[PDB]
């Protein structure tokens, strides 16, 4: 998974979209 | 509730006391959200302990697709320095996996955790010899109503 | 440490339980910081043993120049949905003011809080009495802070 | 009186008063 960092230095993870059924 | 948890799987269980916690989390988001979700994991000691809860780690998840989502939350282990009575890492403690939207907690997944160890001088509890096992099939869930958007 | 607290003043003390907490914090910053500070307020219950702590609020403070800096952190009151036994608000609780930089805590200021319910008013002076949370009062002992410092990296 | 704002991630954010440098 793609880890990133906010302006403030906070660990942020983009979640994997599995599918969009509801 | 616009977000609902579908499964929590503990990736490295059992494990050493000082090994990171790894939770694979699957959740459904039903509407668009303006903000991230904020996960935290919280070490909780015994009733006999005077130590307040220990936040082990937190993590912003986002932005959030409408749909079914999965990520892994890898959280640092407990800091031994904030457990002045080291012996109470032994036996049965609690871990709370919780999520907040805009500083409001909407869900809490509570687990029991079993902890055991592998002239004469008094000995100290050696942390490198303690194993934990999270009782991951018996989670206690609690939803709270929050405002969302 | 690159940040040092100089004063924490609780603006609204004593207060009703459900009132927001208003802390006026002054700090010094000695070197350039690439990021904001993240302040947190955590509500901690009694030795009560059936209570989980509760983050009240977090606040990002910045940008932060070198110098003496000041701000008010207004935090939400405790969410009583998180407090099953309502009667556990009473007596001595704890409040933790902490700050982190890039997800790493470096300072924590703990205070003891006194909590108490109003007695009966004159009209009322039969029914068992509820703990009415709108009739509970806190007083944070802002002169006896417990301070704990953590080494983090500031690069 | 403080300039309050909100990051994209939803965090509230304040600008501190620089008193002196």
């Amino acid at each position: 998974q793609k880890v990133t960092i906010t302006k403030e230095g906070k660990k942020r993870v983009a979640p994997q979209l599995l599918t969009t059924l509801s | 509730s616009i977000v609902n948890i579908l499964s929590v799987n503990v990736l490295n269980n059992p494990a050493k006391f000082s090994d990171p916690y790894k939770f694979e989390i699957t959740f459904e988001c039903l509407e668009p959200l303006k903000s991230d979700l904020e996960w935290k994991l919280t070490y909780v000691g015994s009733a006999t302990s005077q130590s307040y809860d220990q936040i082990l780690d937190t993590l912003l998840v986002g932005p959030i697709p409408i749909g079914i989502n999965k990520f892994v939350f890898e959280a640092d282990p407990p800091n031994i320095d904030l457990l002045p009575q080291l012996s109470d890492v032994l036996g049965v403690t609690v871990i709370l996996l919780s999520c907040a939207y805009e500083d409001n907690e909407f869900v809490r997944v509570g687990y029991y955790v079993n902890n055991e160890m592998e002239e004469i001088k008094k000995v100290k509890v050696d942390i490198s010899k303690v194993w934990r096992s999270i009782l991951a099939e018996k989670p206690r869930v609690t939803r709270f109503n929050i405002q969302w958007d």
